[PDB]
């Protein structure tokens, strides 16, 4: 799982 | 191995002055028997380890040696004595402190010291006569004949702070600072060390990341 | 409720801590007997472990401790509400950055506040670092710090290092990489949380004012109390010692050696 805040 | 003990007392005589004690700060109590202290003088910073019992004892002992007038037995018939040495007796009220009340070649013993745990004689009066000779110079007002000295050493040992006794900063501070009042207080009356240098704190580049940009 | 951290980045950082754990040094902290503060400036504390007396650099230990707490309570932090009824006591980021002479222009300070401000939703959610804007949204000069994370019950960090916290958040944190960014913020919180360096003041110097004295004495007391009642009990209860900390723990004396010199009457 990656953080919504990082794209 | 005793050379390691000697170099410790030798270091203290040079590194620690009377005033140095007044400026010492208590870190805390270690193993319920030691006082850890810091001493930062000039740019020099050192840690010392103080024995809570022996240091408290050296103070109480030196107080008894200086202030105590020993209790005497007023003699039934006064006893004379021949010396030389006669000028040592006819100059010092150290005899009165040791329970020897005199009447001033021509010496007159009016009182002899007394205790419920020991007997006193003329050999003790002559011992005190010889103890002033070979003191050498320094303080002669606090001189005591071995019998009295031993009793004061036990008085001090029994009344002083025990090892295993928890102490607060206030008490520890008093114990250390009290040593500034004494001359070279490196040993207790039984010959045990009061204190020793732990380490010098010079050149410790501690963590500083929080102030770095 | 309590948020479970589903994140792959936090787990990699927790594993990295696990890999650095020194078992023997951890046991020393787990069974410490606190002696006292040696130097409030260099931040040295003395502890007893079994038969030994150690000199510890608590600047270094609190750093790893607060870092570890940050890693464990990530996205579940309590808040230190920094705002009162006194609006004049507010913490303005632009005002904090003014401590840095190298940020010689409003724009360079605005550059730092802009990055921090754009990341305010995550800084609040994940770290309990709450930033608010008192005027219009685009007024960077009116950006304020409302809350900080509450890492340890009974502990409120000194805010003297807040300028460094903002400057490093704005210039040192790699905002581009999720893992590096997250690690960076936890490191910044840990750095701010370390008790301050208290410089030595000469109490014998008649040249130094009466008010400067009781103020050094109060700072000296505040740290001793902090270390003894809050910090060392936490260190003793949960601290995991990384191997890179061996340089920060030094044996200074041992009872067998001491008992060869110090003897009964
Ligand atoms: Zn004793
Ligand atoms: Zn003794």
């Amino acid at each position: 799982v990656r953080s919504k805040y990082f794209k | 191995e005793l050379e390691d003990f000697e170099q410790g007392e030798k270091y203290l005589t040079l590194t620690v002055s009377k005033n140095d004690f007044k400026k010492m700060e208590v870190v805390g109590q270690f193993n319920l028997g030691f006082i850890i202290v810091t001493r930062k003088v000039d740019n020099k910073y050192d840690l010392f380890i103080v024995d809570q019992h022996a240091s408290d004892e050296k103070y109480n002992f030196e107080t008894l040696q200086a202030v105590t007038v020993f209790k005497s037995q007023k003699l039934i018939i006064p006893q004379p004595v021949e010396l030389s040495e006669l000028v040592v007796l006819d100059n010092l009220p150290v005899f009165e402190k040791n329970g020897f009340k005199l009447k001033i070649s021509r010496v007159k013993l009016l009182s002899l010291p007394t205790s419920k745990q020991t007997l006193f004689d003329l050999g003790d009066f002559n011992e005190l006569i010889h103890l002033i000779k070979e003191d050498g110079g320094l303080r002669r007002d606090n001189i005591r004949c071995s019998k009295i000295r031993s009793m004061f050493a036990m008085r001090a040992c029994r009344s002083s702070i025990m090892i295993g006794k928890p102490l607060n900063k206030k008490t520890m501070t008093r114990v250390v600072h009290n040593l500034s009042e004494l001359d070279k207080p490196w040993n207790c009356p039984h010959g045990r060390p009061t204190m020793r240098h732990l380490m010098e704190l010079r050149d410790w580049s501690s963590f500083s990341k929080d102030y770095e940009i | 409720e309590r948020v479970n951290v589903n994140l792959t980045s936090i787990k990699k950082l927790r594993e990295k801590v696990d890999d650095s754990i020194h078992r023997e040094l951890t046991d020393i902290f787990a069974n410490l007997n606190y002696v006292g503060v040696v130097d409030e400036e260099r931040r040295l504390a003395a502890i007893q472990h079994d038969l030994k007396l150690f000199l510890i650099d608590y600047g270094s230990v609190c750093y790893e401790l607060f870092y570890q707490i940050g890693l464990t309570d990530f996205a579940n932090f309590g808040k230190i509400n920094l705002q009162s009824t006194n609006v004049s006591d507010d913490i303005v980021l632009y005002n904090l950055l003014s401590e840095f002479d190298e940020l010689n222009d409003d724009a360079s300070k605005e550059k730092i506040i802009s990055k921090i401000w754009d990341m305010s939703s995550m800084l609040n959610e994940y770290y309990s670092i709450e930033l608010v804007n008192d005027g219009l949204d685009n007024d960077l000069k009116s950006v304020k710090l409302k809350s900080l994370p509450l890492l340890l019950k009974g502990y409120i960090p000194s805010l003297v290092k807040l300028p460094f916290f903002i400057y490093r958040l704005g210039k040192e944190v790699d905002w581009e990489d999720e893992q590096e960014c997250l690690d960076g913020i936890l490191r910044e919180i840990a750095l701010l949380y370390i008790p301050d360096m208290v410089p030595k003041v000469d109490t014998s110097d008649a040249s130094l004012s009466e008010d400067e004295k009781a103020q050094f004495i109060n700072r000296k007391e505040h740290i001793s109390s902090l270390l003894e009642h809050v910090l060392f009990p936490c260190i003793k209860r949960r601290f995991l010692a990384p191997r890179h900390i061996l340089k920060d723990v030094v044996e200074i004396a041992n009872l067998p050696d001491l008992y060869k010199v110090f003897e009964r009457c």
